[PDB]
């Protein structure tokens, strides 16, 4: 039917300022609202101020028992039929130099660790909800000696490790250089035994791919993998050694406008999408102007999804069982609100 | 020579023409005919002529009443890729087969019908009458031409012979050539393009041991020798231009073009000499192959590092069997597969253009004018036409440019693709022409009805890829205690490396409706159409003419594509010449032409969802001309002034609504109506007498009035004309000899630049929010090149001719040709860095000999 705009939640300035000229191009088919917060920005969705927005596993997961649903997926790999196939998704990990001692899964207390941001997917919520069940209660402070989880506490003994200088050390945001999944690797390299973070992050940060100098001569090579059984694999390895696997991006909208935003994503993607790309005197929906906005930069096309609908089947096993038995206990305020 | 219908506007060849003039090729033919085009496919054949500031199936292409393939351009895949597509291109008609061709500007859709909206082309088939005579009883032809710049060479004969009443003709034509030479400056032997090489990894704990490689039993035995992993370092490699791979390639790939045409055409004479029933069967089967060399054959370490930035390390990265060292440099490809370093890719296009036309006719003639009829003529014809793309794409080889090569278990990282697009039309058509007079009144009547389809399949898509059978495994484990290998000199991993797995997956879809989606997209239906034009004399003084015709045509498909009857296009065209004389004359011309949807217009946008078709009006267009004209000793040299009006033009967007009171769109993307411009131009030719030997003189030049939208549209884009040829002078000079039986030639054409005012254009979104666009990325800039052509009939039947086309070599890029670039070409060209790839020919030769009996 006459399906009205879709309104597109921007994290960001840079999000919001994409999202503009999205606006435009799209002739108003697409229009946004802006937010401070990627959680307040699912709220605006929630009570109708935004029809949707693209986010990773864990918060997936949240608006998932804020009773919203995925519509479309994001597909990094090369195919003839892109949008027809669905991903596998990715693995979380956790990373240890190979010339690291006798690091084991099991004996990981009183060692130093490296994640990329509290609440997030693999930095986090996988490794410690794998380890509550260990430990079975809430302060992470107390199991480790130290280490960087941005956005703790700053006097939390996991700010000890984070880099950066005054109000930002460790903060959720850039301004902390340990921060994300390369400040996470970073982290493993200078200061803690264990980095929690996606399989990726080490042949990104790699090979020579990262100009920066503390990395760059660093050898892929020289950095393994902690397998749940208590031996080590290769980086390379990790589907046959890893905490849990995460899914891909995916949008998510309320039931319904479901069929609407679905619609209209597609033309979008076929006006705006990987072939035409010409971002020159044009407009492409997946590249952006810093780094991946409203979309990963990586993105081929918005894949359906055979069997899973629901946000638990979208999450799969793996994923939950090493999360909900760690919330349980969240301090996000919008989960509570939800359950 | 002329002419059905005063004014002017328009030009004829003959066979004879032609021959003289040495055109083996599309290209030839009206490179003296300024602003007129040929439009590259991009592929390197035709689709089309570009007149009056359009093209494509903007302009009418007809062969003895039928008309030819229209250009279809299938929409884009999405993801990955890299696939065949739509050939788009429009039939190439064999010229050995053809008399006089007639060829028009400004809207001709009066005498053309429906797509004469910027001009129209028509042909004709040979006659048998070709025998001539008068007396011989039969005739025998033969031509045989080189030509440098394609290195081509072509062969047609043509024997024919009339007993009595019956007679009969047939012509056979082959040619072989490809590619289109450039000026030998355009590049030579160089650049780098940097490729990826095995070397030792550096890395301590770069370790390992395979496990075939252990004769005696375990890792612990076998361990006391590790190899080393080997790692992707890419080095700077040079190479040779033609063996280069794009971007920055300064050459146009490689062509191989063949061509096979078949003309059969017996006829029967009735009696009394006046009737004629008579049968013509052709075929013509031209193919061209090409592999894009814009692809470049090797990795690159920084294609590797992108794939690792995304799908992170892979298993067995580094590891090799025995000493293959390029066994471990391999990396994510397309569809699932792992493709080795030490193989190179190549991307083919096989394009095969099949037209094949049976049909009878029968003509009624009387003299003097008797009957209700002085010339009438039924005609029935059965034509198809088709255009088979066949895209296919190896990694399985040096490379070495191999096309065969395919996955296979030896072949551990190989990788194919095949991708093949098929699209055709076919006619059943009926026509009647009867032409009446009176002495100063000529009639003309022309009648019509045809049963016609438009059909694309989608075939022989699929993959194939052997990938690599890899593992790494860990040692017992008898102690109650187990190690886990780090690669460390000491304790490297223990690995199984194996046969590449070869599979192959299937990639047409059913329903889906994207590229991927294989259902026939199929056509059909009825057209008719009733045609009518008379012209008579007025004393000397003038003589006037006008013409009307109604066209109707019903489209149906089992989808819900945009079919419908079209609805019943009315077109006119009117015309005065005067003479006062003084050996000068006045001539005016007015006439409306029409274009309805492309077949792929009414298709759809189709972005994977349902879609409404949304019926849409034809394309539109009016064109008046007013002209003067010089007669005498010394010859007529004619001056020429047109304005087109085009409107109700097709192209993709949305509808746009107005309320609160800004502006809305809705509801679907697809092909509508939005848009009209207006051009004029002016066009100047004469012949010469002089009282050397002669000479010839043709001018043309057009500029773009104005643009603009329906308003109730938006999305729309703009126009951007990137078709206009730049002006052109060409100035001819020759001698021939009465009789003497040599000739010679000269010719000069030159041409300016190229704007820049006709490669701009805004998108024009709501409100007065627009995005600048452009057609190209640089504009082409003037040039001029001299031809000299010549031939002598040595013992009147053999006769001999020769050509040197530029011959200063002044190397040049004609902009034709670069429209190949963006500006929604057919087929676009990218990235383009360099240019040079699209140089005209240097200094070329022609050599044709032709003799008859």
């Amino acid at each position: 039917d006459e399906c009205k705009p879709v309104k597109w939640c921007a994290l960001s300035h840079h999000e919001r300022l994409k999202c503009d000229e999205w606006s435009v191009n799209s002739v108003g088919k697409i229009e946004c609202v802006s937010a401070e917060t990627t959680e307040d920005c699912i709220a605006k969705i929630m009570n109708g101020e935004a029809d949707a927005m693209s986010l990773d596993g864990g918060f997936v997961y949240i608006a998932g028992k804020c009773g919203l649903v995925p519509v479309l997926a994001e597909n990094y790999n090369k195919s003839d039929n892109c949008e027809d196939t669905p991903e596998a998704g990715y693995f979380a990990v956790a990373v240890v130099k190979k010339s690291a001692s006798d690091l084991t899964w099991d004996n990981l207390k009183g060692k130093k660790s490296c994640h990329t941001a509290v609440g997030r997917t693999a930095g986090w919520n996988i490794p410690m909800g794998l380890l509550y069940n260990k430990i079975n209660h809430c302060r992470f402070d107390e199991f480790f000696s130290e280490g960087c989880a941005p956005g703790s506490k700053k006097d939390s003994s996991l700010c000890k490790l984070c880099m950066g200088s005054g109000l930002n050390l460790c903060e959720p945001n850039n301004k902390e250089g340990y921060y994300g999944y390369t400040g996470a690797f970073r982290c493993l390299v200078e200061k803690g035994d264990v980095a929690f973070v996606k399989h990726q992050t080490v042949p990104q940060n790699t090979g020579g791919k990262n100009p920066d100098p503390w990395a760059k001569n660093l050898n892929e090579k020289d950095y393994e993998l902690l397998c749940l059984d208590g031996t080590r694999k290769p980086v390379e390895e990790y589907a046959n050694c890893h905490l849990a696997r995460a899914p891909n991006h995916a949008v998510v909208t309320r039931k319904d406008k479901e069929a609407c935003v679905h619609k209209i994503l597609r033309q979008q993607q076929h006006l705006f999408g990987s072939n035409v790309t010409d971002c020159s005197g044009n407009f492409c929906l997946f590249r952006s102007e810093t780094k991946d906005l409203l979309f990963r930069d990586d993105t081929v096309c918005l894949a359906k999804l055979h069997d899973r609908n629901t946000y638990e089947k979208y999450l799969g096993e793996e994923y939950v069982k090493a999360v909900g038995n760690l919330r349980k206990c969240s301090t996000s305020s919008l989960l509570e609100a939800c359950t | 020579r002329d002419n059905e219908v005063t004014g002017l506007g328009k030009l004829v060849k003959s066979s004879d023409t032609l021959s003289k003039e040495q055109v083996l090729n599309i290209r030839d033919l009206t490179r003296y005919d300024p602003g007129i085009a040929v439009v590259e496919q991009g592929r390197g054949a035709s689709s089309g002529y570009s007149i009056r500031g359009m093209d494509k199936n903007r302009v009418s292409l007809t062969v003895d009443g039928v008309s030819q393939i229209q250009s279809y351009t299938a929409q884009a895949a999405l993801g990955g890729t890299r696939t065949a597509g739509s050939s788009g291109a429009i039939n190439e008609i064999e010229y050995e087969n053809v008399k006089a061709v007639e060829i028009s500007k400004g809207s001709n859709s009066v005498e053309q019908g429906s797509g004469a909206l910027a001009g129209s082309v028509a042909f004709q088939t040979k006659t048998a009458d070709d025998v001539i005579g008068e007396g011989r009883q039969w005739g025998i032809q033969s031509k045989t031409a080189y030509s440098g710049k394609n290195r081509g060479l072509t062969q047609s004969i043509a024997l024919a012979g009339r007993i009595g009443g019956a007679e009969a003709l047939l012509i056979h034509t082959g040619r072989r050539a490809g590619e289109i030479r450039a000026h030998e400056d355009a590049g030579r032997g160089v650049q780098s393009f940097n490729r990826l090489v095995p070397v030792e990894d550096s890395s301590n704990y770069a370790y390992f041991i395979v496990k075939e490689e252990c004769k005696n039993g375990s890792y612990e035995t076998c361990k006391a020798n590790p190899k080393k992993d080997v790692v992707g370092k890419d080095e700077r490699q040079t190479v040779s231009t033609r063996d280069y791979t794009g971007p920055n390639r300064f050459l146009a790939d490689p062509l191989s073009y063949e061509s096979r045409s078949w003309l059969f055409r017996p006829g029967f004479r009735f009696e009394n000499k006046r009737h004629y029933i008579g049968g013509i069967l052709e075929h013509t089967q031209q193919t061209f192959d090409t592999r894009d060399m814009t692809v470049p054959a090797f990795l690159t370490k920084a294609v590797f590092d992108a794939n690792k930035k995304q799908a992170g390390s892979l298993p067995g990265n580094g590891k090799y069997a025995g000493n293959h060292k390029y066994g471990g440099l391999f990396t994510n490809g397309e569809n699932g597969a792992l493709v080795g370093a030490e193989y190179g890719t190549g991307v083919f296009y096989d394009e095969t253009h099949t037209k094949s036309r049976y049909g009878l006719e029968y003509v009624y003639t009387n003299a003097d004018k008797d009957t209700w009829a002085d010339y009438a003529r039924l005609s029935y014809d059965r034509q198809g036409v088709g255009l088979d793309n066949h895209f296919q794409q190896t990694h399985c080889s040096a490379d070495g440019s191999d096309k065969y090569c395919r996955p296979s278990a030896d072949k551990p990282f190989s990788y194919y693709k095949s991708d093949r697009v098929i699209y055709g039309e076919s006619h059943r058509l009926l026509q009647a022409a009867f032409k009446k007079s009176f002495d100063r009144h000529n009639l003309s009547v022309n009648l019509g009805f045809d049963r016609f389809g438009s059909n694309l399949r989608h075939q022989d898509y699929y993959y194939q890829h052997a990938n690599r059978a890899y593992s790494s495994n860990t040692p017992p484990q008898n102690n109650g205690k187990k190690i886990s290998p780090n690669g460390s000199e000491t304790s490297p991993y223990w690995v199984t490396i194996g046969r590449g797995n070869v599979v192959t997956g299937q990639i047409c879809r059913l329903g889906n409706n994207t590229y991927t989606d294989c259902t026939p997209r199929s056509i059909n239906g009825k057209s008719y159409y009733a045609a009518v034009r008379d012209n008579v004399r007025l004393g000397r003084w003038a003589d006037v003419g006008a013409g009307l015709r109604y066209d109707y045509r019903s489209t149906h498909s089992d989808d819900g594509s945009v079919s419908t009857g079209t609805h019943r296009t009315l077109s006119w065209n009117a015309g005065i010449v005067l003479k006062p004389t003084d050996w000068l004359d006045l001539t005016y011309r007015t006439s409306t032409g029409f274009r309805l949807p492309s077949f792929a217009e009414m298709y759809g946008w189709r972005a994977g969802v349902q879609s409404k078709a949304v019926k849409i009006d034809p394309e539109k267009s009016f064109n008046k001309e007013a002209g003067i004209v010089f007669k005498g000793d010394f010859g007529n040299l004619e001056a020429s002034w047109f304005n087109n009006a085009y409107r109700d033009l097709i192209v993709r967007g949305y509808e746009a609504q107005i309320k609160d009171g800004k502006e809305e769109a809705k509801g679907d993307p697809a092909y509508l109506n939005a848009q009209s411009a207006r051009i004029t131009g002016i066009n100047i030719l004469g012949k010469i007498d002089w009282n050397g030997w002669y000479s010839t003189f043709a001018y043309n030049r057009v500029r773009v009035r104005d643009i603009k939208k329906r308003a109730d549209r938006t999305d729309i884009q703009s126009h951007l004309f990137d078709a206009i040829q730049p002006s052109r002078y060409v100035v001819g000079l020759g001698y021939d000899q009465p009789e003497g039986k040599w000739g010679v030639n000269g010719m000069l054409t030159y041409s300016k630049a190229k704007e820049i005012t006709e490669l701009l254009g805004s998108r024009a979104l709501l409100n007065g929010n627009s995005r600048n666009t452009k057609a190209t990325a640089r504009r082409t800039r003037p040039w001029y090149i001299v031809d000299v052509s010549g031939y002598y009939t040595v013992k009147k039947h053999f006769t001999l001719r020769a050509g040197v086309y530029n011959l200063l070599n002044y190397r040049y890029v004609t902009w034709e040709n670069v429209r190949q670039t963006a500006g929604g070409a057919v087929n676009q060209h990218k990235n383009v860095g360099v240019y040079n790839r699209y140089a005209a020919p240097g200094r070329n030769y022609t050599f044709s000999l032709e003799m008859k009996f």
